RNA sequence: AGUAGUAACAAGAG
RNA sequence: CUCUGCU
């Protein structure tokens, strides 16, 4: 655990709530006053959002998922699937979107069971993980820690306070604005080798008293779930073809690289991925989705899912149209205040639009 | 006793004793449902939650004195605070591992017997074939099946009875057994249960799921029986299909059923052939049906089908002649018919579309419990003679001949609510739902009918319609014989070229016009084994595939149509699409298609690649001239006429440019190569017989036509035609 | 199969 | 003996009273 | 099952406008016979309440408008791709002893 | 480089996509605080949309009502709740025409479930507002304090166990002059007795409870829901059920059907509408939702529609149909738990109930809130709103997709009269229109009609969300249909992983979950194997049951360990006893008790399938093997599971925080409650496989029971003298302190 | 502070 | 000092 000191109880915000104290013997109070419900502050987007999702699209040396092992193959449509999963699987397992899989769930389901356990005391949560590198040594990492506070968890939406240290190898000052929440420190020098020597660079550790609620814990216990959402989708899109083809097509797919489909935007134009690149864009869509899920997104995605199927409309020649075409652009705006991914996505769909109409 | 003992104690407290006093048997049922907790909202996030305190779990009281506080380790098993809203205290994980661990066992042979239903999966898997997977253009149809087949011989209630009789016998009430079959099953079970420990509500519900038949709407696209229906998941997927064949036995019926559907599509898809007997032959012997090679079951399974009966005949076998109706089979002695379609008014106030037997003809009506001679004209009960015996079987042969007359008054006859949809709307087979809703009540069909004045005729007494016997008054037609007059003789036919089953002296018996036209589906997976493996399957399956195989054949299809068409119309691929044209328009279709296909070729340029693509399937059949003009082909899906248009874009046949991708009923079939020498240029010239499109019309050859009157035009002259979804075209007739 | 495209997270020190 | 092989529907009838 | 005293009283004002009492709608609809209200309501109604249809275009969709506030900050439980690990060679296993010992 | 994954949309149609445009695999956003302000913002808003209505007053409640029908034609495209008598009795009078019959079998239906249902029917259902304690309660709880109520105030016609004799209790209390109720205060227990006027008691039964919508997704704001009272519910079950038989008997309604029955149906209505539309007629098709459609409403139209299907019906029948329409016409909102007030000066909390908002300041609350407040002290009464107009969240599903379908049927050539006809299917609020007309002014001219006709009706379109398109595409509540329904994995995603009822039921439900998506949803094998591997690992994680051979260090890890070590076949474990997983494509239907059967040793076989375990309790049948699932978009489910009663079917720890309310009392009375219950099932086995019947009371029953059983056994001798002689002196001993009291 | 967003948590009840 | 973590 943590002794509670002074630095500890102000950032979990220890006794910060107000005492909880009938009515009549407050109303005379001055300034009691309903509590504040102003609309979000807007904000606007930055290049970080996107740096970081290509970032999530990247390949990793290391792998970050070790399933467990089903029962053995006898179908030969189990031996298919098999195949199948062992593409899916050396194609993810090497998605850095994966390692933010496995660490924001390893972080989740400790801050809960904590929380649980220990609802008294301010403990140490180590921010661990665990990798495969590409020569099969399993190398136990850390991100840092995390002192989760005091965690009486009443609602499904109370909030527990945490105070994370992250080390990183990022200045702020180059950045400042990504980091306004933080307070990082330089705390070491870590001497990396690269190709042509040894170069000194320094290392700091973001600081910041974030929060979490036990719904959002519960559901980043579940971030597993996007390997589903992406991996579905790309065996649908790879079915389809097998069934056009009367052949399975995932080794044509994976290996051959035969199909692309476009999956990014360049000065050059627009750039095709093949099913790999495809699979880890769904998946670090998928993960940030979970990552960065608010009532924003919601709203954002189901009003702009609706003008996408209008857009489809429109480029298969059904003469789409509209009843109250600014109305429906007003309500999908109203979804964009400042969660930087519904912003980044809201981009993304305004190049989507160029690109689908020229 | 403990129970009397605990009984005492209740009424020795006080409010407990207000309670038992006050509160009836039928309170219970309210009273036994108060709880304070309500259903958790998210119950993931809450089992989450509580598997992180120490004891999350509740068990009962005793647990206390059968297992240790603690174990070896000292963690505690469980505790002493009591379960909130029970007498039930917590307990932890740890005391339910160390039960399993080092609990008290007991025999658990009895398990096999009371899970029966579970451990049937078990071993039916367990023997389980497991053929090829093959990768198709999977075409799932959402339809009712069945996941729990239950206990056939004993409905619900029945199977409800007897789930009394064995669970709790002194609690059955006033009710008594009386079906053999309920006494045997009760017997067996009775036997098997003996000293089953098992709780009795526990072997009362997996009896109910072993027994009670239950039913459910699943996409689905082989066989449909539960035996396939529970590994629908491993056989069939969206892009591939799994041969697989459960172990264990099948219920005939099941495979009856199969065997019906299977040479129902294999003469369907045999009459638009060349040569239809060595077709029908081949798919005979290439068929196989629940696993077991279709060959080799229509010598060992007498079910009556004019379909099976076909079959039969082709390989020899001796056939019936006799087909079921209501239960009873019907073999038509003497007389011929003919298939039409008709669209009747029911008494209801709805409009059906029944399919009416035009021509006089003889059966002999025989049942479990009933016998009769029959002759009836076009919706006109001729004469019926009936030796049931008993009333109820009397009563059961006569409706089922009155419906199978398909007479006015009978169809005026319905009251009530009659529905001919189900709740999915799929169109439901009108004389089964007539026969349903008269045997539910039948006083006015009989009321209805009409009445005939009978003499005396020597042992064929006529009946009223309250059902009892008169002498000088009767049902029109309708006559009862008590010599119990009592067919199932197999005689030796030969089958023709066209599938015509002639007897020795040369009548027609059977051909393939009398077969249904019914689309129905397999019980048992049918499996097809030749180069195109989709020659028996459904109509929508048909389309996809043969338009899939057109795209993937386009390379060699767009070269043969160029220089060699009669050979490319010739192709056996588009014979089952055929088969799904309606017969009598044809070969009006095909010399229409085959006319836009000669002046697409004459025209310089004007290639449409998707036009060829959607007409050729249409030209297999041989050209029949005519100067009636197409605004869409028309193709048999499931007894409703989907719509092919000519000229457009239609949900049955799409084209997406933006894709360049055919999709047909919503399932994808391919794109289609970019073309160099398409050029379509507006002008398609493959649209209306002797008629060239220019394109968009322009308000000074003519404000518009339509397209039969369009024929008009003698040559040359130009002139705005409204063809297609509302788009006025300007068109001028060819000038050859 | 090993995935292929056309270190300050995680270096060697 | 007499036997049906497929009986389908409800069967019986109310009109016996 | 007969609707009297308070229930009589909330049925006669919950009623249309024009009637009085539950009796009195009941045989007024009872007697009712479609006679063209409708069509003659939609000719009461002024043009102006319609379904217009506006085509969409490919020149129809204007881009989105993002807000033009300070720039979003990071809002992520941990870093992401700024985030820096110290591992070991220890292979041990995944879920496999205590995390603050690895540490 | 800049990857946009909605750039695969260029090549990829966006149905066929349409999964990763669903972001459910983060978390759904909650409701935090109260729901008042939404009530208030609901109230507000349904009274705007009728403001050219007539004010009236109630003489009984006392509150003022405000009354739409028939009040101006609209005369701009904003949702109005001015519906027509005239136009809807029209509509509903076509329909009759259009398929006749139908009012009639539906009526004779109905007046068969009416006869036929029971009281105990009124027990379905979830987190009904129990009027005798001013919160929301389970069904069957509220149920039971309302018939004690009613038999206290001498209303003991209810004990025929009939629905009808229940309502008639129901009238006669609120005839009643005055009522008593039970209330628990502590300050000690204090079990004291409340008497509420008629006023009052009308007022409270009239109440309609809200709360706000929690988990709900695809809505960046939140939405208030609302539970209706003990007295409305009785009668909304009549009128569903007649309206939900009327829906089963038209084409267009898809709403009784569900799942893929509702997909098989709206696939079948839009097949037939593209069919026997004509080859050379523009066809386009409408998708969209209704604006307010709840709102909007007006319960006056749905009595309308009740009076003319009950034309001609015998008059009970038409007041049992017609007494929930007036009942709802006279409604009454609470507003909830209230409002929460801060000062940061004296940094002090404080919660203000919602029912002194009627006097309280209004410089306490924001600007927002001032205002609405402002607006709806008018409303405000006994600490409820009066709601005459509009239907907030009403159940009237069945009936308002009856009016909706009614209206579409009216698009029949025969009832236009024009080129143009359109059809479509219905739904709740959701709609899906197919308009056919020579031309593109004739369909514009059939759209027109259509919305002009909806509006007449009350029915508002929603232009801002509602969008047209060539015939073949389309969408219906949250189905997409192109050329052909669509799998959406997405909307089921949330169903993976641990359902959360025990180590058994979520392990037969994971696998469950994953063979049915394989079976609908388009689940492919390679993902079906995923999903396994990542459920089972999951489940593992959540009961602490990782396989004993792993060094994974957890309280339950030592008890895995010294039964792996135990256990000779390793793989006879279950995945909760730490065994390997053995689960595949093959066996995704079998559940893992028989799968594992043969491989299972001996003692732990016997062991884990011990019958007289103490961890397994069972219910009533109603309850066994079946477990209650809530999709991302949709009422809650009941899915059925295939699993082995064993060691691992266990109820988790109930919640106990009501031991800490003034509301204890009902929690004790439950406990006694069932541990009588139990006992009666320890008399009569069968209580619990079916439901018993009977007029005296337990005790007899019980007692009688005891005395013919114990006679039955001495005869065949499974009980000595000295045993049937201590039962008898026992049930005398019981019919002694029975008379005594 | 911080989570979060139209109202709340930053423990609550004895 | 006790109780509660969906009431
Ligand atoms: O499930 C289908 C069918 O198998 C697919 C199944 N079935 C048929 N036979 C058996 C059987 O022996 N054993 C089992 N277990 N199952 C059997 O029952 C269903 C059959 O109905 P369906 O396929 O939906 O349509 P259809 O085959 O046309 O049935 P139905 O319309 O009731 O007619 C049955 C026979 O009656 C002939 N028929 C009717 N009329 C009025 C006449 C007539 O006036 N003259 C003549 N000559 N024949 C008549 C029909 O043509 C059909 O042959």
């Amino acid at each position: 655990n943590m002794k509670k000191t002074s630095q500890l109880k102000w950032a979990l915000g220890e006794n910060m709530a107000p005492e909880k104290v009938d009515f009549e013997d407050c109303k005379d109070v001055n300034d009691l006053k309903q509590y504040d419900s102003d609309e979000p502050e807007p904000r606007s987007l930055a290049c970080w959002i996107q740096s970081e999702f290509n970032k999530a699209c990247e390949l990793t040396d290391s792998s970050w998922v070790e399933l467990d092992e089903i029962g053995e193959d006898v179908a030969p449509i189990e031996h298919i699937a098999s195949m199948r999963r062992n593409y899916f699987t050396a194609e993810v397992s090497h998605c850095r979107a994966t390692e933010y899989i496995m660490k924001g769930v390893y972080i989740n389901t400790a801050l809960l069971n904590a929380s649980c356990a220990a609802m008294d005391d301010f403990q140490l949560i180590p921010m661990i993980s665990k990798c495969r590198t590409k020569e099969g040594r399993r190398k136990t990492n850390l991100y840092g820690f995390i002192i989760k506070g005091r965690s009486h968890l009443r609602n499904d939406t109370d909030v527990v306070n945490f105070v994370s240290m992250e080390f990183s190898l990022t200045d702020p000052r180059l950045e400042p604005h990504k980091w306004e929440k933080y307070c990082v420190l330089e705390i070491g020098d870590m001497l990396l080798r690269t190709a042509v020597g040894q170069v000194s660079r320094p290392m700091f550790l973001y600081v910041r008293t974030n929060g979490t609620s036990k719904i959002k814990m519960k559901w980043g216990m579940e971030m597993r779930r996007c390997l589903l959402q992406s991996l579905q989708q790309i065996e649908s899109m790879i079915e389809a073809e097998s069934s056009v083809k009367e052949k399975d097509l995932t080794k044509e797919f994976f290996e051959n690289k035969s199909e692309t489909w476009p999956i990014g935007e360049s000065p050059k134009g627009v750039e095709e991925g093949s099913i790999g690149k495809v699979c880890r864009t769904l998946l670090a869509k998928s993960v940030f989705n979970s990552l960065y899920a608010s009532p924003q997104l919601e709203g954002f995605s189901a009003e702009s899912r609706k003008l996408l199927l209008i857009v489809q409309a429109l480029r298969d020649n059904l003469e789409p149209g509209t009843f109250d075409l600014e109305g429906l652009y007003e309500a999908i705006e109203e979804c964009l205040i400042n969660d930087p991914w519904v912003l980044l996505n809201a981009s993304w769909f305004n190049s989507f639009l160029t690109h689908a109409l020229r | 006793m403990e129970r009397i003992k605990e009984l005492r104690d209740l009424m020795s407290q006080s409010r407990t004793r207000e309670i038992l006093t006050k509160t009836t048997v039928d309170h219970m049922a309210i009273i036994k449902k108060y709880t304070s907790g309500r259903q958790e909202k998210n119950p993931a996030l809450r089992m989450k939650w509580m598997m992180a305190m120490k004891y999350p779990i509740t068990a009962d009281k005793r647990i206390m004195e059968m297992i240790p506080e603690r174990n070896e380790q000292g963690q505690t098993l469980w505790s002493k605070t009591n379960d909130a809203g029970s007498d039930r205290v917590m307990v932890s994980p740890l005391a339910v591992t160390w039960w399993n661990r080092n609990g008290p066992t007991t025999s658990t042979v009895h398990y096999p017997k009371v899970y029966k239903t579970y451990f049937e999966k078990v071993e039916r898997l367990k023997h389980g074939t497991f053929g090829p997977v093959h990768f198709r253009n999977q075409v799932k149809i959402r339809r009712r099946v069945d996941i729990n087949p239950g206990h056939a011989d004993l409905s619900a209630k029945e199977a409800q009875d007897v789930i009394m009789e064995v669970v709790f016998p002194n609690e059955v009430g006033a009710r008594i057994l009386t079906s053999e079959s309920q006494l045997t099953i009760t017997k067996e079970k009775k036997k098997e249960l003996q000293d089953c420990k098992i709780a009795p509500l526990m072997v009362a519900y997996m009896l109910e799921r072993e027994l009670v038949r239950k039913t459910r709407f699943l996409p689905v696209a082989g066989g449909t029986s539960s035996v396939y229906i529970e590994v629908l998941h491993l056989t069939q997927g969206t892009c591939w299909e799994q041969m697989y064949t459960p172990g264990g036995e099948v219920r005939n019926d099941d495979v009856d059923q199969s065997l019906i559907i299977a040479a129902r599509n294999i003469v369907r898809r045999a009459t638009v052939s060349a040569d239809p007997l060595a077709s029908l032959l081949e798919m005979c012997h290439s068929t196989q049906i629940g696993g077991v090679r279709m060959v080799d079951i229509l010598r060992q399974n007498p079910t009556e089908e004019q379909a099976v009966d076909i079959c039969k005949a082709a390989m020899g076998l001796r056939i019936s002649s006799s087909f079921s109706f209501g239960g009873f089979t019907f073999k038509r002695t003497s007389g011929s018919s003919v298939k039409r379609e008709e669209e009747v008014l029911t008494g209801n106030l709805q409009t059906l579309k029944i399919r009416v037997h035009e021509g006089y003809e003889e059966f002999t009506m025989v049942g479990r419990r009933a016998t009769a001679i029959l002759r009836k004209a076009t919706r006109r009960l001729i004469q019926l003679i009936v030796s049931g015996k008993d009333e109820q079987s009397i009563a059961e042969a006569i409706i089922v001949a009155m419906v199978f007359s398909q007479e006015d008054c009978m169809i005026k006859a319905v009251r009530g609510d009659l529905n001919f949809v189900n709740r999915a709307n799929q169109r439901l087979n009108p004389m089964h739902q007539l026969l349903r809703h008269f045997q539910k009540d039948a006083k006015v069909l009989f009321q209805n009918w009409g009445i005939e004045p009978i003499d005396n005729v020597m042992g064929m007494i006529g009946i009223l319609p309250d059902m009892t016997p008169s002498t000088e008054m009767s049902l029109r037609g309708v006559r009862v014989s008590k010599m119990g007059v009592d067919s199932t003789e197999r005689v030796v036919v030969s089958i023709d070229r066209f599938l015509r089953v002639r007897d020795q002296r040369g009548n027609v018996l059977l051909s393939p016009e009398e077969v249904s036209e019914t689309q129905g589906t397999e019980k048992l997976t049918i499996t097809y084994s030749s180069s195109m493996m989709w020659e028996i399957n459904g109509p929508e399956s048909v389309l996809v595939n043969t338009y899939q195989w057109i795209i993937r054949n386009w390379e060699n299809v767009k070269i043969q149509w160029s220089q060699d068409p009669t050979m490319l119309y010739n192709k056996m691929e588009f014979e089952p699409f055929q088969s799904l044209v309606p017969k009598a328009a044809r070969g009006q279709y095909s010399g229409f298609v085959r006319v836009l296909f000669q002046q697409m070729r004459d025209v310089l340029g004007t290639f449409d690649t998707v036009q060829i693509i959607k007409l050729l399937p249409f030209a297999a059949a041989p050209p029949e001239q005519s100067r009636m003009q197409f605004s869409s082909l028309t193709v048999n899906v499931r007894g409703s006429g989907m719509r092919i248009v000519v000229r457009g874009n239609s949900p049955v046949f799409n084209y997406n440019k933006a894709t360049k991708r055919l999709t047909v009923l919503g399932k994808d079939a391919g794109a289609l190569m970019e073309d160099p020498d398409e050029g379509t240029a507006g002008v398609e010239s493959a649209v209306l017989r002797g008629f060239l499109i220019l394109g968009k019309e322009n308000k000074r050859y003519g404000p518009a036509l339509s397209i039969n009157e369009l024929s008009n035009l003698a040559k040359g002259e130009k002139a705005n035609v409204l063809i297609g979804q509302g788009d006025v075209v300007l068109v001028m007739k060819r000038k050859r | 199969y090993s995935p292929t495209s056309p270190s300050p997270t995680s270096p060697s020190y | 003996a007499a036997a049906a092989a497929f009986a389908a529907a409800g069967a019986a009838a109310a009109a016996a009273a | 099952f007969e609707i009297t005293g308070t229930m009589r009283r909330l049925a006669d004002q919950s009623l249309p406008p024009n009637f009085s009492s539950l009796e009195n709608f009941r045989a007024y609809v009872d007697g009712f016979e479609p006679n063209g209200c409708i069509e003659g309501k939609l000719s009461q109604m002024s043009k102006e309440v319609n379904a217009r249809i506006e085509p969409f275009l490919r020149t129809t969709p204007r881009p989105l408008r993002l807000p033009d506030g300070p720039p979003c900050s990071q809002r992520s439980k941990f870093l992401l791709m700024d985030a820096l690990k110290l591992s070991i060679e220890d292979p041990s296993h995944e879920g496999e002893g205590i995390p603050l010992y690895d540490a | 480089m800049d990857v946009n994954p909605t750039l695969l949309f260029l090549k990829v149609p966006v149905q066929n996509a349409i999964s990763t445009t669903f972001p459910y695999t983060g978390d759904p956003p909650y409701s935090h605080g109260t729901g008042t302000g939404y009530t208030m913002d609901t109230v507000n808003r349904t009274h705007k949309y009728s403001e050219k209505g007539k004010w009236t007053t109630n003489t009984e409640t006392g509150a003022p009502q405000l009354n739409p029908i028939d009040g101006p034609l609209p005369e701009d495209n904003e949702p109005s709740g001015y519906a027509q008598t005239d136009c809807v009795l029209e509509a509903m009078a076509f329909l009759e025409e259009s398929h006749p019959g139908i009012f009639e079998n539906s009526c004779l239906e109905t007046m068969e479930i009416v006869q036929q249902t029971r009281v105990d029917k009124l027990t379905q259902g979830r987190q009904t507002y129990d009027w005798t304690l001013n919160r929301n309660q389970p069904a069957a709880t509220a149920l039971a304090n309302t018939i004690e109520v009613f038999r206290s105030n001498g209303l003991t016609a209810n004990e025929s166990g009939r629905l009808i004799d229940f309502l008639k209790d129901v009238m006669d209390s609120m005839d009643k002059e005055e009522m008593e109720i039970t209330t628990h205060f502590q300050r000690t227990i204090g079990k004291k007795k409340q008497r509420l006027n008629k006023r009052s008691y009308l007022i409270r039964a009239l109440t309609l409870n809200t709360m706000t919508k929690d988990a709900e997704r695809g809505k960046l704001k939140r939405r208030a829901i609302a539970t209706p009272g003990m007295q409305i519910r009785g009668f909304v079950y009549f009128v569903e059920a007649l309206a939900r038989s009327i829906c089963e008997k038209l084409e267009q309604s898809g709403l009784p059907v569900g799942g893929n029955e509702k997909k098989a149906k709206l696939a079948n209505v839009v097949r037939k509408m593209m069919t026997n539309s004509q080859d050379t007629e523009l066809s386009f098709t409408i998708t969209g939702d209704n604006t307010k459609w709840n709102e909007n409403q007006n319960p006056r139209m749905f009595l309308a529609m009740i009076t003319y299907i009950t034309r001609n019906q015998p008059e009970w029948f038409r007041n049992v149909l017609s007494i929930a329409p007036i009942m709802f016409s006279n409604k009454m909102a609470r507003l909830g738990k209230g409002y929460m007030f801060e000062s940061k000066s004296m940094k002090l909390r404080t919660q203000v109930p919602a029912e002194m908002l009627a006097n309280i300041d209004l410089k306490y609350f924001n600007k927002s809130t001032r205002e609405k407040i402002e607006k709806i002290r008018p409303l405000l009464i006994d600490g409820t709103a009066s709601l005459s107009p509009g239907m907030m969240m009403g159940m009237f599903n069945m009936l308002s997709t009856v009016l909706g379908v009614s209206i579409l049927n009216l698009g029949q050539k025969k009832y236009t009269k024009t080129t143009y006809w359109w059809d479509g299917l219905q739904s709740s609020d959701d709609f899906a229109l197919i308009v056919n007309a020579p031309n593109h002014e004739g369909i514009q001219a059939g759209v027109d009609r259509f919305y002009r006709t909806c509006k007449l009706v009350g029915i508002n379109m929603s232009k801002k969300k509602s969008y047209i398109n060539r015939t073949g595409t389309f969408e219906f509540t949250s189905f997409f249909y192109r050329y052909g329904f669509v799998a959406n994995f997405s909307m089921e995603l949330p169903s993976f992983g641990v359902s959360g009822i025990n180590e058994s039921a979520d392990m037969s439900v994971g696998v469950t979950v994953i063979k049915n998506n394989m079976i609908n949803n388009d689940l492919g094998p390679a993902t079906a194997q995923m999903a396994l591997q990542l459920f089972i690992k999951d489940y593992r994680y959540t009961y602490r049951c990782h396989r004993g051979d792993t060094q994974i260090q957890t309280r339950r890890a030592f008890e895995l360990k010294k039964l792996w070590e135990q256990t000779r076949s390793k793989a006879g474990l279950l995945v909760s006893d730490g065994g390997p997983n053995l689960y595949n494509i093959r066996n995704l239907h079998i559940p893992e008790v028989c799968l594992k059967w043969e491989l299972m040793d001996e003692d732990y076989q016997g062991r884990l399938c011990n019958p007289m375990n103490p961890f397994v309790s069972h219910k009533e049948i109603d309850s066994v093997n079946n477990a209650v699932v809530m999709p991302a978009h949709g009422p809650a489910k009941s899915m059925e599971y295939d699993a082995v009663a064993t060691t691992h079917s266990w109820i988790p720890k109930r919640n106990r925080s009501i031991l800490n309310t003034s509301q204890r009392g009902i929690l004790e009375d439950e406990q006694m409650y069932q541990k009588c219950c139990n006992l009666f099932e320890k008399f009569f086995p069968s209580s619990s496989y079916r439901r018993p019947v009977g007029i005296s009371s337990m005790v007899e029953a019980m007692v009688s029971r005891a005395r013919i059983d114990a006679r039955i056994d001495f005869e065949s001798g499974r009980i000595k003298k000295e045993e049937f002689a201590e039962i008898m002196k026992i049930c005398s001993t019981i019919e002694e302190l029975r008379r005594q009291k």
